[PDB]
């Protein structure tokens, strides 16, 4: 009911319609709220490749970069006391395994 | 609690005995009363229940129930005043009559101390409800739809009654107290499972369960106003007021039972909730979302878990007081087309802005729009199945999508866009039906604030 | 929409139509208004090449190319006008349009507001009530039999005559009514 | 709120001194801040740290012995 | 004047009401208000017992 | 995911953006694509930084927002550049209103949205993310450029469009007031919540100076 | 000036079981800071609207 | 020559796009002239009916009640049970029921077996 | 809105300044009444780029069903004030 | 009070196509033999006010002038004030 | 205040650091805390008077109940529905009291994360266990009961529990 | 980035891994290795309780910079001195960083060139 001439002195203007016209079956679902089966500027085959094309891409490419990340060149960060094992947790009466910071 | 039943008994002398054009003004200044004496029973303990005497008891999950009951007719008298105008004075006294002794018939189910008594005067609120369907009904299908609201029915509950005679020489009671205090086990086998489904599908079938759903869009569609609001109100939490308490002899046969009934809800709340977004008639529409939020309450109560117990309740008591709100709105509709279909008249917030603000309140509590008790009992439900299982939650999650679809399509469709042009017959709402909509919605914004009175004995 | 549409459109129309079309996507693909005069007026060159033109066969195969070519090229999100029935203001004031009728459910205490123009409406209902019964019996006389052929309805021939079936054309709401 | 301004038709508006002196007032305070915060906090935008360069550094200080030792 | 009125009753009176509630009832149970702990850097005084906290490890000062 | 999402979201949404005819269209596309922008700055565990883009962002497209409604209701209802034409000089404070705000929008240095997404910018850039996130973040900071160009440019450069019946008016001491307001705003508030707020972050403080820079050269 | 901090837990719903549902507001820093943020910004738009919807 | 636009069944073809109504022939003139005489004919029963000042209710239209009775209530007497039916209708509503029996099955076998060896981790899982 | 409430006159007024503006037509043989086809001699093409610049002037476009069968400024006037509800 | 005083027309002996690009359109129309008849009734958006176009760089330097001219002023007197 | 028990709601001593200015600029808080309290604080705390004198005029008292101990279910007969009965009320109200026990462990561990600021995940880490403790505790007495629970089903679950403890520390004692 | 590029198309084994870093004893380069100092203590870094990753080796400045920032508040622009210290010590700490990067890059080369030395010496 979308694609219906929209200067035609309906009845019904709103839903598009003529007083004692046959109604579609399925006119609740066509109801200009709704499902509109108007024509597009492109062809429906078109626009389905060309969107799921850009998804598969956009897809891979960032399945790629997980795969190839990026970074800087530096080593990893150093944390004082057992790279914070006492506040990162707890558990204090363990005593830990003691690991120290190589001054460069 | 004969101080509640001894009132609504006499109900019935004081409009017999009414005058011509008194009976309106007396049934709603008694039944006001009524219900406001019954606000006493509110008050619950923590332990086991307020037992009044060896016939009658009363509970926290009782006491909300026998509240809407008793204030439900008053809502029906004034929402019925319209459209009996025309009758005679008799036959007004007997509509009067009939709406009495189903609050009546009610009254006592819900307290009930015996099963057998339980059963009595559960299948004896079916004969005021069939006379209201099959004689003040506008359609000629009433008839059909009576036949169908009546054999369902009595489908399910013929088995039930043999099931509860033959617990009693087994058990030798059926007295609730002593059937929670030495309850025992079940095992499984062929004569249990059958015990089982005959104490289930009496209760499955009102409530009503997916499949068994097919009674109740013909009940509502063809009963008059007040016979909608009572059946959705009220008769279809009997149901779920029935399986919470034959649930307790049910264990530990009820989960391997669960999953039959459960898939059937689980499913079905998405099936009944899609049907309402390709509906033409409101009553149906508003009939199938009751099936979707008695399909959710059903699954609570198979779960059997303390948060899905407390979502149950909750959920009938807001389902109720909505659905009647919106029964009420689509008739007052009605009374001004005559024609029962959603996309006849639109356009109707720019003519009757007040009636607009009330359908909208009423789709956002129907909606599940929090801190509403309906969005408590959905989320209740939804935490307790999700511990169930943790696939559930993509189906509920679905019905909730679903849910606000529809509800907002009937918004949108009969209030939202351009008045239907030959239709110049829509006067101003009355303040009678102004009131109405104000009684149905106020209770449930002021329930909001105190959640454990609808939360029941789990709580 | 106030004429009454013809059985259907001859190859004048479908041609005049067309060139408005390409006119109003041209203009929608030239913003400026020079590159719009310069393409509009190389379209009007290319468009009157046919005009002297005298068969249809050929006619009616051109035309059928030329709409291949505009739906090709019809740029996807054309220029519209804010109240046409795509704009951006298409219908937002239809929730403000009133029918008339509803005025005669006012309560009396809103009439006795506004008194003038309930007596102006008075005699308007009036001249309706006897313009009606004149209009079913000019309609009933001037119809050929089996029904009407078209939607377009006759005026009023005589001195007290109103046109028939006026009282809903002349009664519009308004455009902007608030 | 404000004065009678007149349609025009196919002419420019007219404008008032006021409304003028403010949208320069304001560009002028735009492009006055910028400058200011360029000059007195630069380091912001063309940094404030060297970067150094790894392939400058000798291997005394990175812990490399001639290819023989170890 | 009308803004001497608003205040006095849209933003006077409320905050009475406020702090009325906050101070004698929300405040009567426990852990209804709990305040993050105030930050305690080196050279701080505390009020209620008066003690100084020490400072640090006088670090080499370059640049 | 969170990452891999906010990129992909600025980025389409700024390529829709790139060529859209409606102002409202365009500004929502842009306040999308800063939204995408903003799910980012989470992905790479930056969320204090994503609230103070978020802080910085809501004045300087609120005022985005109200300028282009000034222009719409002065030129009766209409929102298609295609026939808004020269405005710079018909209605001036609208004008560089406008042009405050797309310079904030795009991070001009010492400007609302510098303090921010300058911020955003050098912190994707020396994390360890997904290379297409980190290239996808830099062609929605040029198409971000792009867009606000294509703003100024349809809608206040060449010659007038609109139907001959001149209604263009600015003299009302609300609209005026209103837009004054959120104009001190995204000039200034940038500096000062970013220098009234304790650190919530270790700095940045060293860059490849071509790194540093980035933001700059690709707007 | 300090970094203050508060929850403030001032009116308990409902308690089910061992779960308690109250009234809390939190006002750490980012409440505190998107408040005054989002009043002024619909303080402005709420003037611009004064002047936008007259008719 | 240009690139061809292929209609779809959500994407229909326009108008101008039809062969069809290029393909002029006096049947279809006489046929279009027919059309518009019912819909004439149509409108002024409605007009009459609409402009009249005595009429104040609603204008009951057949084609609505057509509509809604075909949708309704006229299902059931023209079904027929044929294999086309008969399969959508076991798919469509037993299919669904026995997936999620399955998948609901499968999902708590799997915890309940966790559960007895006693490797899940329900520490704080309280509520139920 | 702010916009004036604009008259007959007024639409009058701008019905003939725009045709003016036509050079194809010349303005001292124009006239309210003057018909397009026969008087001023123009081809169907012209009536048409006479809608569209009416309805660039005027900022609301025509159906092209009512704009075919506009053949007088007084006529086009007409069709604007019926629309635009003028009163005098 | 709203805006009714009766507003003029301007004089369509006014608009003349001379000085515009359309002069460019006429030309490179009549190269090939052809005319515009509506050329004449845009030249008002090239004939008043709108005459003059500022370019992108220069809208984006509004208030360059003012703004220097403050900022240098303001380090003059910062220099002043710190060397004493 | 003494409105509630400062032993089962622990709170440390609060220590505040004092105000060291640094500039001579005086400060907006300082003035603004200054006006708040004289001109809301003041008239608040007259109107408590007010109110507190009031009270103090009408003093009652009000009392908590006491409830005996009775025999609970592992010690009433199969079929005795009279012992049953009290032993069930009992085992409710001990269920009730174990909920407000969790209760307040559960407010004790959100205050200690709120109050600890960003040192949450070290200075709360007895909170942490104490709540381990008592939710231990808890889920082993009342948790898969289900809806329709009661004194029976828990002594149930207690037995089983008991026997599989039973069995487990039998073979290993003897392996 | 240039490591990237190295990286990704040249030989993966000719450059470090960022996850698995160090891959080499700390002291395979000199035997002195002198430790690094850490200057605030567990107890006034958690009574400032700055956050988890800001409690580096760089915490002492910090926390002067918050000891102005909450004394000197009014005037937020007071102390730049101290923001200028913090920021030097992080540029110390990053560059820190890089050195070790570039310690083990070269490191891996060497011991490349080892191994395949004792191959040819082994074929020959
Ligand atoms: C609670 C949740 C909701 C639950 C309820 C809703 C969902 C569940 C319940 C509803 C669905 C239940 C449907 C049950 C099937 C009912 C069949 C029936 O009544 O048929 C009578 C009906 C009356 O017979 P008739 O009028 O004498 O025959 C005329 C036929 O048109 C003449 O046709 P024909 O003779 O050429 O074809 C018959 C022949 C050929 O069958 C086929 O056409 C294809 C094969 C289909 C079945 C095997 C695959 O049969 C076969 O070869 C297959 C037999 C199996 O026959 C049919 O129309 C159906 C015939 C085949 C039905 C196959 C259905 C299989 C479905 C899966 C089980
Ligand atoms: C549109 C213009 C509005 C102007 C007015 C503005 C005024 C602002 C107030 C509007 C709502 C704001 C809510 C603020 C809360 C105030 C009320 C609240 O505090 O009271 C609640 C209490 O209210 C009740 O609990 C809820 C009302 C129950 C409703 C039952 C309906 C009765 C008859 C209806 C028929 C029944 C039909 C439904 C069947 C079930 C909760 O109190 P609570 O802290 O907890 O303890 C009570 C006091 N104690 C401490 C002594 C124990
Ligand atoms: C107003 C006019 C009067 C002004 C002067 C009096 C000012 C307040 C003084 C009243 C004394 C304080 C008081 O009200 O007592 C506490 C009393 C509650 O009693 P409690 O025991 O603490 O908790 C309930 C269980 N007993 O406080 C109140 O209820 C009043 C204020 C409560 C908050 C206001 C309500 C706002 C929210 C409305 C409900 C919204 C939905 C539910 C919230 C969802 C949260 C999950
Ligand atoms: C609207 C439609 C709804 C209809 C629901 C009806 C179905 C109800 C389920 C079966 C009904 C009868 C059940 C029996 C009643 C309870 C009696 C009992 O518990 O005792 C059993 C009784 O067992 C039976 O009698 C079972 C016989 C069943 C015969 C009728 C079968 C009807 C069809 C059942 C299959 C369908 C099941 C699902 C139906 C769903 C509803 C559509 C054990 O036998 P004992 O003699 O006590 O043995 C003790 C010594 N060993
Ligand atoms: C920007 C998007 C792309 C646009 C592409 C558009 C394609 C343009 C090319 C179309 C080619 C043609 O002209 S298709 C030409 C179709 N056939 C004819 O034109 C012959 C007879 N036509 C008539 O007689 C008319 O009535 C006429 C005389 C024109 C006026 O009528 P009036 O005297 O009553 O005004």
């Amino acid at each position: 009911q979308q694609e219906r001439d929209p200067w035609y002195d309906w009845d019904h203007p709103d839903l598009r319609l003529n007083w004692g016209e046959p109604i579609h079956w399925d006119l609740d679902m066509y109801i200009r709220n709704r499902v509109d089966t108007s024509p597009t500027p492109v062809s429906w085959n078109t626009m389905c490749k060309h969107l799921f094309g850009f998804v598969a891409f956009m897809l891979f490419m960032f399945w790629v970069g997980e795969i190839y990340p990026s970074y800087q060149p530096v080593g990893p960060k150093q944390y004082p006391y057992n790279d914070l094992y006492l506040e990162r947790g707890g558990d204090p009466t363990k005593e830990p395994e003691p690991v120290v910071h190589y001054e460069i | 609690m004969l101080k509640i039943i001894i009132p609504t008994t006499m109900l019935l002398p004081m409009t017999w005995m009414s005058k011509h054009n008194m009976i309106w003004i007396n049934a709603t200044v008694h039944s006001l009363l009524i219900s406001l004496i019954s606000l006493s029973l509110l008050n619950q303990l923590g332990e086991n229940s307020l037992n009044f005497s060896l016939t009658f008891f009363s509970d926290s999950l009782s006491a909300p129930l026998l509240v809407l009951t008793t204030w439900l007719l008053p809502l029906m008298l004034m929402a019925s005043q319209s459209h009996l105008s025309k009758e005679t004075t008799t036959r007004k006294k007997l509509y009067i009559t009939m709406l009495i002794l189903l609050q009546l018939f009610l009254i006592m189910t819900f307290t009930a101390t015996e099963l057998i008594l339980f059963y009595i005067l559960f299948e004896a609120t079916l004969v005021p409800t069939l006379i209201i369907i099959t004689r003040w009904g506008n359609q000629t299908e009433r008839l059909n739809a009576g036949l169908y609201f009546l054999f369902y029915t009595l489908a399910g509950s013929l088995p039930l009654l043999v099931a509860l005679v033959y617990i009693q020489n087994t058990t030798g009671s059926l007295n609730f107290l002593i059937i929670h205090y030495w309850s025992h086990p079940l095992s499984n086998s062929w004569s249990n499972i059958f015990m089982w489904l005959a104490c289930i599908m009496a209760f499955m079938v009102k409530m009503p369960l997916y499949g068994l759903h097919l009674w109740l869009p013909k009940a509502h569609v063809e009963a008059p106003i007040a016979g909608s609001m009572v059946l959705a109100a009220v008769l279809l939490k009997l149901g779920g007021y029935g399986m919470m308490r034959i649930t307790t002899i049910l264990n530990p046969l009820t989960n391997y039972m669960a999953y039959p009934f459960l898939m059937l809800s689980m499913w079905g709340m998405i099936m009944t909730s899609s049907i309402c977004l390709r509906q033409t008639d409101l009553k149906s529409l508003i009939a199938y979302s009751s099936v979707s939020h008695m399909a959710l309450v059903i699954v609570a109560i198979m779960i059997q878990t303390p948060w899905s117990f407390m979502g149950a309740t909750a959920l009938m008591i807001a389902h109720g007081l909505t659905s009647s709100m919106l029964f009420c709105l689509a008739n007052t509709n009605y009374e001004r087309v005559h024609s029962r279909t959603m996309i006849l008249a639109r356009g109707l917030q720019t003519l009757l802005p007040l009636m607009a603000t009330w359908w909208l309140v009423a789709s956002l509590t129907n909606l599940a729009l929090p801190p509403s008790i309906n969005l408590i009992g959905e989320l209740f439900i939804i935490t307790a199945s999700f511990s169930w299982s943790n696939i559930t939650i993509i189906l509920m999650g679905m019905n909730m999508m679903i849910t606000a679809l529809y509800s907002l399509y009937m918004l949108i469709t009969t209030q939202r866009g351009k008045y239907t042009h030959h239709i110049n017959n829509i006067k101003p709402s009355f303040t009678r039906e102004n009131a109405l909509m104000a009684l149905h919605i106020l209770p449930l914004l002021l329930l909001t604030l105190n959640p454990k009175m609808i939360l029941g004995p789990l709580y | 929409a106030f004429s009454a549409p013809a059985a259907y459109l001859t190859h004048q129309q479908k041609v005049l139509r067309l060139y408005k079309r390409a006119l109003r996507h041209l203009e929608s693909w030239c913003v400026h208004r020079d590159k719009y005069r310069y393409f509009a007026c190389l379209m009007r060159a290319r468009f009157d090449e046919h005009k002297n033109e005298k068969d249809m066969v050929k006619a009616t195969q051109l035309l059928r190319q030329a709409e291949e070519e505009f739906w090709y090229g019809q740029h996807p999100q054309p220029y519209i006008f804010p109240e046409s029935p795509g704009g951006t203001s298409y219908e937002r004031y239809e929730c403000y349009k009133v029918p008339e009728w509803c005025l005669d459910d006012w309560h009396p205490s809103e009439k006795a507001m506004y008194p003038d123009y309930f007596a102006k409406r008075e005699q308007w209902k009036r001249l309706r009530r006897e313009s009606w019964e004149r209009e079913v019996k000019q309609l009933q006389e001037e119809t050929p039999p089996g029904g009407p052929r078209t939607e377009a309805l006759p005026p009023a021939r005589k001195e007290g005559d109103l046109p028939p079936l006026w009282w809903h054309i002349v009664t519009r709401p308004r455009e902007r009514p608030m | 709120g404000g004065v009678h301004i007149e349609p025009r038709y196919r002419q420019f508006p007219q404008l008032t001194r006021s409304q003028l002196i403010q949208a320069e007032f304001f560009s002028a305070t735009m492009w006055f801040w910028i400058l200011w915060r360029f000059w007195h906090d630069s380091d912001a935008v063309l940094g404030h740290f060297p970067y150094p360069d790894p392939s400058q550094w000798t291997d005394e200080e990175l812990g490399i012995l001639p290819d023989d030792e170890d | 004047y009308r803004h001497s009125i608003f205040a006095v009753t849209h933003v006077l009176i409320p905050v009475w009401i406020i702090h009325y509630y906050l101070k004698y009832h929300v405040t009567a149970k426990p852990y209804t208000v709990v305040e993050r702990k105030p930050r305690i850097f080196p050279g701080d005084t505390i009020l209620e017992t008066g003690e100084v906290i020490p400072l640090m490890k006088e670090f080499p000062d370059q640049h | 995911m969170t990452l891999c999402l906010g990129a992909i979201t600025t980025l389409f949404t700024a390529l829709c953006a790139i060529t859209q005819n409606d102002i409202k269209k365009i500004v929502a596309f842009s306040t999308s694509s800063q939204l995408g922008l903003m799910m980012v700055t989470i992905g790479i565990n930056q969320p204090h930084l994503a609230f103070l883009h978020i802080c910085m962002h809501a004045f300087f497209k609120a005022m985005l927002f109200m300028c282009s409604g000034s222009i719409i209701h002065s030129l009766n209802d209409e929102q298609d550049i295609r026939k808004m034409g020269g405005l710079y000089k018909a209605m001036p404070f609208t004008t560089t209103a406008l042009i405050i705000g797309s310079l904030a929008l795009t991070g001009m240095p010492y400007l609302t949205g510098f303090y921010s997404k300058d911020l955003i910018i050098e912190a994707v850039n020396m994390s360890y993310t997904n290379a297409w996130a980190l290239l996808m973040t830099l062609i929605a900071t040029s198409l971000t450029a792009a867009y606000s160009t294509r703003i100024i440019f349809f809608a206040f450069l060449g010659k007038p469009r609109f139907p001959p019946l001149v209604l263009i008016n600015e003299n009302n001491p609300l609209l005026i007031n209103s837009i004054k307001r959120l104009l001190i705003g995204s000039i200034f508030a940038g500096f000062i919540i970013s220098n009234n707020i304790p650190p919530m972050t270790v700095p940045n403080t060293t860059m490849p100076l071509y790194m540093k820079m980035t933001a700059l050269i690709v707007t | 000036h300090t970094g203050q901090e508060m929850i403030i837990s001032n009116w308990h719903w409902m308690t089910l079981q061992t779960v308690e549902l109250s009234l809390s507001f939190k006002m750490d820093y980012f409440s505190v800071m998107f408040i005054p943020v989002a009043l002024f910004v619909t303080w402005s738009i709420m003037e611009f609207s004064m002047w936008y919807m007259h008719s | 020559s240009f690139p061809k636009y292929k209609p779809s069944r959500l994407a229909t073809l326009p108008a101008t796009l039809d062969p069809a109504e290029y393909d002029i022939s006096p049947e279809t003139r006489k046929a279009q002239a027919e059309r518009l005489a019912i819909r004439s004919r149509l409108k002024r029963e409605y007009l009459l009916q609409y402009n009249d000042p005595n009429r104040l209710g609603v204008i009951e239209d057949p084609a609505l009640i057509r509509w809604t009775y075909a949708r309704s209530a006229n299902i059931y007497p023209n079904f027929r049970p044929t294999p086309k039916t008969s399969l959508l209708g076991a798919l469509f509503g037993i299919g669904p029921l026995f997936f999620w029996y399955y998948v609901f099955k499968t999902d708590r076998d799997k915890k309940e077996k966790l559960i007895q060896e006693g490797k899940l981790d329900q520490t704080f899982n309280i509520s139920y | 809105s702010d916009a004036p409430p604009l008259t007959l006159e007024a639409i009058k007024d701008r019905v003939l300044y725009v045709l003016k503006l036509y050079d194809k037509i010349d303005p001292e043989k124009l006239s309210v009444n003057s018909h397009f086809m026969k008087d001023l001699g123009l081809d169907s093409l012209d009536q048409v780029e006479i809608i569209m610049a009416m309805e660039d002037e005027f900022g609301f476009e025509i159906p092209d069903i009512d704009a075919e069968k506009l053949m007088c400024p007084q006529e086009i006037v007409d069709y604007i004030a019926d629309k635009k509800d003028v009163y005098e | 009070e709203h805006g009714h005083s009766k507003m003029e027309l301007p004089d369509y002996k006014q608009w003349k196509i001379e000085g515009t690009p359309l002069e460019t359109v006429q030309e490179k129309l009549a190269a090939r033999g052809l005319r515009d008849p509506w050329g004449r009734n845009e030249a008002w958006r090239y004939s008043g006010g709108f005459a003059n176009n500022v370019s992108f760089v220069g809208a984006l330097l509004k208030g360059f002038k003012w703004g220097f001219a403050a900022f240098v002023v303001a380090v003059g007197a910062e220099y002043y004030l710190e060397s004493q | 205040p003494d409105s509630w028990d400062k032993d089962v709601y622990p709170e440390p001593p609060r220590r505040t650091p004092a105000p060291a200015p640094q500039t001579s600029l005086p400060n907006p808080v300082t003035y603004l805390t200054k006006i708040f309290d004289l001109l809301v604080d003041r008239p608040v705390t007259l109107a408590r008077e007010f109110i507190e004198q009031q009270h103090a005029k009408n003093r009652y008292y009000y009392y908590h109940r006491e409830f005996r101990r009775v025999p609970d279910i592992t010690e009433c007969e199969e079929k005795d529905i009279l012992c049953m009965f009290e032993a069930e009320m009992q085992w409710r109200r001990d269920y009730k009291v174990d909920q407000e026990i969790v209760n307040i462990i559960q407010e004790r561990l959100k205050a200690c994360q709120q109050r600890e600021g960003e040192s949450y995940r070290q200075n709360c880490a007895k909170e942490l266990e104490q709540f381990t403790q008592v939710s231990k505790a808890f889920q082993d007495r009342y948790s898969d009961l289900g809806a329709h629970y009661s004194a029976r089903k828990c002594l149930a679950k207690q037995k089983q529990r008991m026997l599989a403890e039973r069995k487990a520390a039998k073979e290993a004692a003897a392996a | 980035g240039a490591h990237l590029a190295r990286r990704y198309l040249g030989d993966a084994s000719k450059e470090p891994d960022p996850l698995r870093m160090p891959t080499f004893p700390p002291d395979y380069g000199f035997p002195e290795r002198k430790e690094r100092e850490m200057v605030a203590t567990q107890q006034e870094m958690n009574d400032a309780q700055l956050m988890l990753q800001q409690r580096d080796y760089c915490a002492h400045y910090l926390i002067q910079l918050l000891k102005c920032k909450r004394d000197s508040f009014p005037n937020f622009l007071a102390c730049k001195h101290e923001q200028h210290d913090w920021d030097y010590c992080e540029h110390l700490d990053y560059v820190k960083r890089m050195k070790e990067f570039e310690r083990e890059r070269r490191l891996l080369q060497r011991k490349k060139r080892r191994e395949q030395r004792e191959a040819e010496m082994a074929r020959g």
